[PDB]
């Protein structure tokens, strides 16, 4: 046996009992010809194929699926037609694939969560009450207080984050429990435990829905329903325990110590080797899904025998768990605090002006093309790998809707300033000190904030990019296309004046240029350089007399709204899908 | 015939826990063997240590008796083939290729003719004279399907006729259907005189009565083996009856399985595996096995030897044969070659987007834009390089690991093989990208110029191709590889080239670094070629380009062929080093 | 389980005043426990929800808080109605536990009982039995024990005691020690004797009881 | 519900030949629901080869079979003398099970005439008001034989009952008899009885005949 | 090793009751495999009936509707079959086999019973010798089988039997063997003929005459 | 209004088993948690177990698992408790009550119901034996004994009711199955040895009536 203890309920369903119903479905790619209908209580699990392309049969029954389209029948929810509305107010998915943030406790990471879907009158006490609730009810009071971590591998097991990812969902206290693959990694006395706790969550007044493919003989023992299909055409639904009498009462038995799902699966298996078992196979199951039918024919069911929080609290809840997740992941900020300074310490020895001979004119603009230029390398991986391992979250966080793009963008890109200018300091200061440009603190400050803004249009654009593109090495390519179309365009390398309007046109937009000309208008600005010469004419002499130091600055922040505008419009219009 | 596989005792520590703890078993030809277990149950380095892959990873304390004879750890690999439970395969070559020269490298032996005549037969016994001369390509729908593939590689071990078969979990990511599949294949292999022994992770109901042996380990104990009828009786006279529907491999793996959920469950479940393990050892199964493991010690009748017949043809038939296989492989990919010849081409109609014509006014940018170019086809070029060995190699690389596992060759054998099959389209590619940028920007009309122009570039190209397989020699992940590899390019044009720091006034460890940076010599032959007969026109502080040569890299004319020389030691260079480092590959 | 302990079982306390009612937790309990408010006769009222939440419909006067697993019930400018049991109680994690509860009394100045002794009448004479009663009524506190002596035998067996509550007039405690014999048992001794033994007198207070 | 038909219905062949038999599904069946049984005359069907080319224990390793699709075949590579026996074709593929009709072979021999003999009523039957003329023909092959039966010349058809054996399992040869019940008021009133024996190992009848009343 | 063994009334007459029987040895009934029964028409065509499964679910092929069930009784282990449709169509032999559940076949098999039904009434057979090849007839009798044999098993070799020939519900068997005129007629010789029907046992010396 | 409603009071013999019952009014009942309480005099409470009707699913007290089974009829709001295997320690009031979460797992119990006593003993119906005491020789206390009755209420009072204080009651004592009850009165000197009083004694339970008038004596 496994294990027996306590079989308590703490957090039940309070509401009228729920129904899901298809009739006549037909959905290509799909799935044939369904019809069921469940209610508050039972268990259905679906075993079998079922599914279709990059879509199961539950994403269909949502109504969000892909690659194909419902061609005719019905879903009703509630006794209403099934739409966006009712499945957003109803229906719990949990998937099958999905992260929550490796270093916050279970308390917080229910904690945010909850203050993100319960409404806005709640008081602290009640959210509080309600985080306890969904704690005790999936049996995580013990290690409640451990780290959820993933990437951070140390921490709970694989079927405690398995609950967890489910209480993300029962905190806002469903209806309908929608679950694909939930044994899924876990080992067999995991996976047996957490179908029992599956059950309990149907018998507190709920409806529970599981795909399950390939059910061992211990988990099969333990369902209410099971929807047996071989492809969309299903071949049996009703009651787990009967099944076999089903099979044998029509001409097909099933051998003692036999699973019956693994053999009816089997044997209704649509093998495509060659045409002549894959027409025999098809007629075969054809065959038992219109003897089905007529067996259940006569009998109902075919079953054999509130204010919510605005968008300021939504990102003021962001913008805390993303500080909070962050700012404890101290491996990635030593690495990047340590790759910001070498980088800053190699380029300040390779242009040192202290202990030698003073930097030529031609090496001191070298020096403030290359602070410029050298750090979106670094950036712009960083940023677009942070973003994409963030899609998951991101897309089922916004398609169940519990916040929208606005709080969001807000949070995402407020967020990074409390690691933004530390960076900035470590990158900077020891580069304007180990190389000796110009004395006082008004040029000091200023070089610092031309970097600052620099980088941070940098980053927004780097954002805007991995938002953009399907996939993480087309948004590298965009944005190394970008980065070397801006570095070329600087005006350092090659000339502003001898341009052909495209590349002239490009300058216009460098923010690599305008760092640049800036940072040349900082150490050159009215000081008198010995080669003595000028400075304004010197600035002039490179076509670096118009457009004042502040115009500079008002360009670099235009061009870093521009790339806001861009990802603004871009995670909003177009899906951020996974992987 | 009766050949025999026996284990007196395993035991097996790494360094401190122990893996394996007095694993006795006995399996004759004819027979197959499934081993079952849970995650930590070791069975994985049973077929490790019984195939020899570990070489010296830990201590084996046991002792292994074939046809009545031990084994040395050094015979290990001449005696049991190994299968691995995930097949790379070059999706360019057919299967008739693939085992054609799996079986060139295999065996030393002439008369062309006579490899179809093996090849041909393993691709009768396996069912692949079906899908032969069909290409690999991608998934079943738009190429071999994945059983197909399961079999190729099974068929790629047959070539050097096997008599024991270790295989590693066969059906992991296939379907029911092409699981019992690959399962009847089985069987029928060890059918034909042959001793077959595998594991599996989750068998079906129907795979039960199949195998003529089942054996369970857990944390490396070895709790029961048998046939199913014995595993029946066993487990009946223990008290534990197999229930109604159950599946009798999901019910005994659960019951001789521990749970870590929680300190009680561990302690019960240990104290019931302990009393089912305590039940097997003094039983009657257990003594008959080691009873006919002796007996097999001192029966002077079926003396036999390593198999697979160890021929072996020397270095040079194998980087030939490594050769064609990665030419053909490449040639066969349209897209590989359209990127692998274009992309130097894309690089310079990119640079050349941007600066039309030098213009020869020093005031409108005579200086800047040549230096310009100069500095951006020295850092772009390894780049390029480098995308091409990220791109390419790591597929080859582990089809390498595979088979130099398998004993058919060394690492740095496939090493060599794929630094020298990239030569000559470096070489297209290189003039690819010269005769039309040189000429359309008009740098130097004189054609000796176009000539030193072009071997200056070629050798960058090259250098940063073969730095970058040197580094995936070590470092797992291509994507480190490719910012690493990156960033060096970047430092390296920073440093080693005086366009942007003059190399005279730097501090001297950044002139001690900068000799070593192929950029430094492939910069001053690029400034020789293209300064020295220039006058400029026209604050303008030159006039002559020989002034310009002496303000940077002074005396660089007369080092010019010098630098040819040191600039092209760079690329043997590495390519020793590369042989040292997938040496050291082959201890990872 | 986790018990909830209430210690002192009576607390004498004068209208007007300040009640403070203690509890503690044997383990963890993360405020959720519940006080309630019980009087003769009636079902149980729930006064606070988690430890400091007053519920509705109870006056301001009741107060709760707690530190630790150590909880506190307070009463401020204490009312006649509010003499009663009260009950601390968790619902952290099942079994729920209750505490063995408190009762207040209204404090009174000492008094010694009025004790008497009653001889059986002859009705119970003519059935057989017998039985000889002393009362020990408006005494002050309720700790009076009460033993039976006959003729200097000390007597366990054959007693009982009925007490009674705090009378809402007076005050005080009242009891009745009753012994049951049988009749040849009672004629066979010729004088009965009870004494109470209480806190206003540093000796029993004894009373006696002849016939003829 | 699937039909299966079986082709040749009765065949023959020598000892040594390879012999092949056919069974047509009426729909189309899957490989794996495909069974041979062997059924010889006087005992029950005895399982012969199961999905399509798994061969029974005890069949003597001769014996294959292959198929798919609505097509499958058995196939004996050389015949022996056990193999007289009739095949059915089963299957399971969908509920109900059937069988075909089976397909009969038999053993080829040198041709063979018939001892033919004709005999007069018992005493028995003379007593008892009726009577019947039997004419055996003997140990022939093939069985494609041809009996006249004539009354002073008169043929008579009608009341004659005739049958035959299966293939003896001792020689190969196939034998018949036939009965011709008459009454006795006709069977005393001629004295000239005559069987004519045609068949394809001869020329021409071989007559034998009863002069008795 | 399974034994099945069917057993039955043999001559029974139409609109009755008819139970057949098989009794299994050496394997119970309760464990696995799917136990059923296979009829066989006098043409030489098999016919499945039906099944009943070790958990005691039934199945009955269709075009044979509601005409029988198949019931067994547990700790016995017998096999049942009842067909109240005892229509006429139904004589013929039936045997009970054992379906192999994995790969729904037939591994056993049992040895069969013939079945006749109509209404004709039981008969004794007359036996009537022939010779002058000797052998005997015996005619005018219903229902089968007849076991014909030779007195001390004399003619075990050289002879032949016809199967029966029946017309107006009586039928004709007639068994003939060929021995040379070397040893006969000394080394006498009977047709022993055996009726379980009525039980007859009739043995008749053959003589020839001239 | 929220209201719950309980059963009656209850008397059986040891070995038998009750039903009580709780009807819900004024709300949703079928999806609320409801809870049974036992209250035994001389102790504090105990939690024996809480019911979710639209499941049937009973959380159980370890202690009341084998005692105690709880149940509910939906279609009439209606909850019951059995209690089966009675003994003499399960005389006591049981309570149900419902709580503040329609969720159930804090147990704050918002409403309760009115109590139902259940007695448990072997006696038999009886008449009681009435006494009264006699002073003896010597304010005055006199009083009366009430003893041998079964089942309880007993009312008694003095002087038909007129003596509105000066009186104490005891409370029955248990004792071989029967109860003992007595009073006492304090009466002024000029009332005793003089004026005369009565113990009136009524018990409804075993329909008597029993005045006892008490004169001067001993």
């Amino acid at each position: 046996f496994s294990s027996e203890s306590d079989n308590s309920l703490y957090f039940t369903y309070s509401g009228q009992p729920n129904t899901l119903e298809v009739r006549d479905l037909n959905y290509q790619v799909g799935i044939q010809n369904l019809s069921f209908k469940v209610r508050s209580g039972q268990m259905l699990a679906i075993i079998g194929s079922s599914g279709c392309g990059r879509a199961s049969l539950l994403d269909v029954i949502t109504g969000r699926g892909h690659g194909g389209k419902i061609k005719s029948g019905q879903i009703w929810i509630n006794g209403q037609p099934s739409s966006p509305q009712l499945v957003r107010k109803c229906v719990a998915h949990v998937r099958q694939h999905n992260q929550l943030l490796p270093n916050l406790t279970v308390r917080e990471t229910l904690a945010f969560i909850a203050q993100m879907r319960l409404p806005r009158t709640f008081s602290q006490a009640q959210r509080d009450k309600r985080v306890e609730d969904v704690i005790a009810e999936l049996r995580l009071r013990q290690c409640a207080d451990t780290r959820v971590g993933n990437m951070y591998v140390r921490g709970l097991s694989g079927g405690e984050r398995r609950r967890v990812s489910i209480g993300v969902q029962l905190l806002w206290n469903p209806g309908i429990l929608i679950l694909d693959e939930p044994t899924s990694g876990l080992d067999s006395f995991t996976a047996h435990n957490l179908v029992k706790t599956l059950s309990r969550l149907a018998k507190g007044n709920r409806l529970v829905l599981i795909s399950l493919h390939q059910p061992r003989s211990d988990i099969f023992r333990l369902f209410d329903l099971v929807l047996l299909m071989t492809s969309g055409t299903p071949i049996y639904l009703g009651a787990a325990q009967h099944m076999v009498q089903y099979f044998t009462a029509i001409g097909y038995p099933c051998p003692r110590y036999s699973n019956p799902a693994d053999f009816y699966v089997d044997l209704t298996s649509i093998d495509r080797r060659s045409r002549e078992q894959e027409l025999a196979t098809r007629e075969k199951a054809q065959s038992l899904a219109a003897l089905f039918l007529e067996k259940v024919r006569d009998l109902d069911d075919f079953l054999w025998k509130t204010k919510m929080p605005g968008a300021v609290q939504q990102f003021t809840t962001l913008i805390r768990r993303q500080i909070s997740n962050d700012f404890r992941d101290l491996p990635t900020l030593l690495i990047h605090g340590a790759e910001a300074c070498l980088m800053s310490m190699t380029i300040g020895f390779l242009y040192f002006g202290h202990g030698s001979i003073q930097l030529s004119f031609m090496d001191t603009a070298a020096l403030l093309f290359m602070i410029g230029a050298l750090i979106p390398f670094n950036v712009i991986l960083d940023v677009i790998s942070k973003c994409y391992s963030e899609r998951a979250m991101l897309y089922y966080e916004l398609e169940d809707g519990l916040y929208t793009t606005g709080p969001y963008f807000f949070a995402k890109i407020l967020g990074e300033l409390p690691e933004h200018c530390a960076y900035i300091i470590i990158y900077g200061m020891p580069t304007y000190w180990l190389a000796n440009l110009r004395p006082g603190l008004q040029p000091f400050l200023l070089h610092f904030l031309l970097v600052w803004l620099v980088v941070f249009c940098c980053r927004i654009m780097a954002l805007a990019a991995a938002a953009l593109l399907p996939t993480f090495h087309m948004a590298s390519f965009f944005s190394n296309a970008l980065y070397n179309s801006f570095y070329l365009a600087g005006g350092f390398m090659i000339n502003l004046s001898s341009l052909w309007t495209v590349p002239a046109w490009i300058s216009k937009v460098s923010f690599l240029r305008w760092c640049f000309e800036g940072l040349m208008k900082i150490q050159f600005s009215r000081r008198t350089y010995k080669m003595a010469v000028s400075g304004d004419k010197i600035l002039s002499v490179m076509e670096l007399d118009s457009y004042p130091l502040y115009a500079i600055y008002l360009i670099v922040i235009g061009l870093s709204g521009g790339f806001m505008v861009l990802y603004y419009v871009s995670l909003r219009f177009i899906k951020q899908k996974p992987s | 015939e009766p050949h025999s596989l026996g284990i007196l005792h395993a035991s097996y520590s790494v360094s401190t826990r122990q893996i394996l703890k007095d694993v006795s078993l006995y399996v004759e030809s004819g027979q197959i063997m499934c081993i079952l277990g849970s995650s930590g149950s070791g069975k994985t380095t049973l077929l490790d240590a019984m195939s020899g892959r570990l070489g010296r990873a830990g201590t084996f304390l046991g002792e292994v008796y074939v046809n009545g004879r031990a084994l040395r750890r050094e015979q290990f690999q001449d005696c049991f083939s190994y299968v691995l439970q995930s097949d790379t395969l070059l999706s360019s070559l057919t299967v008739r290729e693939t085992l054609h020269y799996t079986a060139l490298l295999a065996i030393r032996r002439g008369n062309p003719g006579s490899f179809q005549k093996k090849v041909e037969a393993v691709m009768a016994e396996l069912s692949l004279s079906h899908v032969a001369d069909r290409l690999i390509g991608n998934y079943s729908l738009g190429g071999i399907s994945t059983g197909e593939r399961r079999r190729v590689s099974i068929a790629a071990q047959l070539l050097q006729d096997p008599k024991v078969m270790l295989f590693d979990e066969p059906t992991t990511g296939l379907d029911c259907m092409t699981a019992n599949q690959i399962v009847v294949l089985l069987v029928e292999l060890a059918r034909r005189n042959r001793i077959v022994v595998l594991t599996i992770h989750q068998p079906r109901s129907e795979l039960f009565q199949l195998f003529d042996k089942i054996a369970i380990l857990s944390f490396g104990e070895l709790i029961f083996c048998g046939t199913p009828a014995e595993m029946l009786d066993f487990f009946n006279d223990c008290g534990y009856p197999c229930p109604e529907h159950s599946n009798p491999f999901d019910f005994y793996m659960d019951l001789t399985s521990v749970d870590t959920q929680s300190k009680e469950r561990e302690i019960e479940t240990s104290k019931r595996v302990q009393m089912i393990e305590s039940a097997y050892k003094k039983s009657a199964i257990c003594h008959k096995t080691l009873k006919n493991i002796e007996r097999m010690k001192h029966l002077k009748t079926l003396p036999m030897v390593p198999f697979k017949t160890k021929d072996s043809p020397g270095v040079f038939s194998k980087l030939g044969v490594l050769l064609r296989r990665v030419t053909r492989n490449l040639v066969r990919n349209k897209l590989a070659v359209i990127t692998r010849l274009l992309q130097n081409l894309i690089m310079g109609l990119f640079l050349l987007f941007f600066v039309l014509r030098v213009r020869s006014n020093v005031l409108k940018g005579a200086i800047q834009d040549r230096v310009g170019l100069l500095y951006q086809f020295v850092g772009a070029t390894p780049y390029t390089g480098m995308l091409n060995a990220v791109n390419l190699f790591p597929v080859l690389r582990a089809v390498s690991d595979q088979e130099s596992q398998d004993g058919l060759y060394q690492k740095w054998q496939m090493m060599l093989a794929y630094a020298l099959h990239v030569l000559p389209f470096s070489v297209v590619a290189t003039m690819i990208f010269s005769s039309v940028c040189y000429w359309t920007l008009g740098l130097h009309p004189e054609v000796a110029r176009f000539g030193y122009f072009s071997a200056a570039l070629l050798a960058p190209h090259l250098i940063g191709e073969f730095l970058t397989l040197v580094l995936l020699g070590i470092v797992q992940n291509p994507n480190i590889v490719n910012s690493v590899v990156a960033l060096l390019s970047i430092a390296g044009v920073l440093v080693g080239s005086g366009f942007l720091r003059n190399i005279q006034e730097m501090p001297i460890p950044f002139k001690i670094i900068s000799y070593f940076t192929f950029q430094k010599y492939c910069s001053e032959i690029l400034v020789v070629n293209e300064f020295y007969g220039l006058n400029f026109t026209c604050m303008c502080a030159f006039t002559q380009g020989i002034q310009f040569i002496e303000k940077t890299c002074p005396g660089a004319t007369s080092r010019f062929t010098m630098n040819f020389l040191i600039l092209y030691s760079f690329i043997p260079a590495l390519v020793i080093l590369g042989i040292v480092v997938f040496k050291i590959r082959d201890h990872l | 389980d986790i018990q909830m302990t209430q210690s002192s079982s009576y607390l004498s306390v004068s209208l007007g005043g300040r009640v403070t009612i203690t509890c503690k937790a044997s383990d963890h309990i993360n405020n959720w426990l519940a006080w309630y408010q019980q009087k003769p006769g009636n079902a149980p009222r729930l006064l606070i929800s988690a430890a400091t939440s007053l519920e509705t419909g109870v006056p301001s006067r009741f107060s709760g808080s707690g530190s630790g697993k150590d909880y506190t019930l307070s009463i401020i400018s204490l009312q006649t109605e509010d003499v009663a049991t009260y009950y601390c109680q968790q619902y952290w994690s099942t079994p729920f536990t209750f505490g063995s509860g408190t009762k207040l009394e209204i404090k009174r100045a000492d008094a010694a009982p009025t004790v008497s002794i009653f001889p059986p009448s002859s009705e119970q004479l003519t059935s057989g039995g017998a039985s000889v009663v002393c009362f020990l009524n408006n005494f002050y506190p309720k700790d009076i024990n009460v033993k039976w002596k006959i003729d200097g035998s000390e007597r366990q067996n054959g007693v009982l005691n009925s007490t009674t509550d705090q009378d809402s007039k007076d005050s005080t405690y009242s009891m009745s020690s009753t012994l049951t014999l049988t009749k040849d048992e009672y004629e066979r001794h010729n004088s009965y004797t009870c004494e109470a033994t209480h806190k206003t007198s540093t000796s029993p207070i004894v009373k006696s009881f002849n016939r003829a | 519900q699937i039909v299966l038909t079986q082709s040749p219905t009765i065949m023959s062949a020598s000892l040594g030949e390879r012999v092949t038999m056919t069974c047509t599904a009426s729909s189309s069946a899957s490989s794996s629901y495909l069974h041979w049984y062997q059924q010889k005359p006087g005992s029950s069907p005895k399982l012969w080869i199961y999905s399509t080319s798994n061969l029974a224990s005890g069949v003597p390793a001769r014996f294959s079979g292959s198929g798919s699709g609505t097509s499958y075949s058995l196939t004996i590579s050389n015949m022996e003398a056990e193999d007289a026996a009739t095949y059915y074709c089963h299957q399971h593929h969908r509920s109900p099970p059937t069988f075909g009709a089976g397909t009969k072979l038999e053993l080829k021999r040198a041709d063979a005439a018939p001892t033919v003999s004709i005999f007069p009523p018992s005493s028995e039957q003379l007593t008892s008001g009726g009577a019947s003329v039997v004419c055996f023909l003997n140990n022939f092959y093939p069985k494609d034989i041809n009996v006249k039966w004539k009354i002073d010349g008169s043929e008579r058809q009608n009341g004659v009952l005739n049958s035959w054996t299966d293939q003896d399992s001792k020689d190969s040869t196939y034998s018949m008899s036939s009965t011709a019940t008459l009454t006795k008021d006709e069977y005393e009133r001629h004295n000239s009885y005559t069987c004519e024996a045609t068949h394809k190992t001869s020329t021409s009848p071989i007559v034998k005949s009863f002069n008795r009343a | 090793d399974v034994q099945l063994q069917e057993s039955g009334p043999g001559l029974v007459k139409p609109s009755q009751s008819l139970s057949l029987t098989c009794t299994i040895t050496g394997y119970s009934i309760t464990s696995d495999y799917a136990w059923n029964w296979i009829r066989q028409f006098p043409g030489n065509k098999l016919e499945w009936m039906g099944y009943i499964s070790y958990s005691g679910t039934t199945y009955y092929n269709p075009s044979l509707k509601s005409r029988f069930s198949i019931t067994r009784d547990t700790s016995r282990n017998q096999f049942f079959l009842q067909f109240n449709s005892v229509t006429t169509e139904d004589t013929g032999t039936y045997f009970c086999a054992r379906m192999i559940t994995t790969v729904y076949y037939f591994d056993y098999w049992g040895q069969g019973t013939t079945l006749t039904v109509s209404s004709a009434k039981t008969t004794p057979p007359s036996v009537y010798p022939l010779a002058p090849t000797l052998g005997c007839l015996v005619k005018g009798y219903f229902p089968e089988p007849v076991t014909v044999t030779w007195n001390s098993g004399s003619l075990s070799s050289g002879v032949h039997t016809f199967p029966a020939v029946l017309q107006s519900d009586l039928y004709t068997l007639s068994s003939s063997v060929t021995v040379p005129s070397s040893t006969w007629p000394s080394e006498t010789v009977t047709c022993n003929v055996a009726h379980p029907a009525s039980s007859t046992k009739v043995d008749k010396k053959i003589v020839p005459r001239d | 209004q929220v209201h719950l409603q309980q059963s009656g009071a209850e008397l059986v013999r040891p070995g038998t088993s009750v039903k009580m019952s709780c009807k819900a009014a004024g709300y949703t009942f079928t999806y609320w948690w409801i809870g049974w309480l036992k209250q035994r005099p001389g102790h504090g409470l105990e939690w024996i177990g809480d019911f979710f009707p639209v499941s049937g699913h009973t959380n159980f007290n370890e202690k009341f698992r084998d005692k105690a089974t709880l149940t509910a009829d939906t279609s009439s709001s209606t909850a019951y408790m059995q209690l089966n295997s009675l003994t003499s320690e399960d005389s006591a009031i049981y309570y149900c009550a419902r709580k503040q979460d329609s969720s159930g797992p804090l147990y704050a119990m918002d409403y309760w119901g009115q109590g139902t006593s259940v007695t448990v003993s072997s006696a038999k119906t009886t008449p009681p034996s009435v006494y009264p005491l006699a002073p003896g020789s010597a304010m005055v206390t006199l009083g009366c004994l009430v003893k041998g009755y079964f089942p309880e209420p007993v009312t008694v009072t003095w002087n038909s009711g007129s003596l509105s204080s000066g009186v104490h009651t005891f409370p029955a004592v248990l004792q071989s199955d029967l109860y003992t009850l007595s009073s006492s009165v304090t009466v002024p000197s000029s009332t005793w040895p003089s004026e005369t009083v009565t113990c009136n004694v009524a018990h409804p339970a075993s329909s008597t009536k029993v005045d006892k008038k008490i004169v001067p004596r001993d």
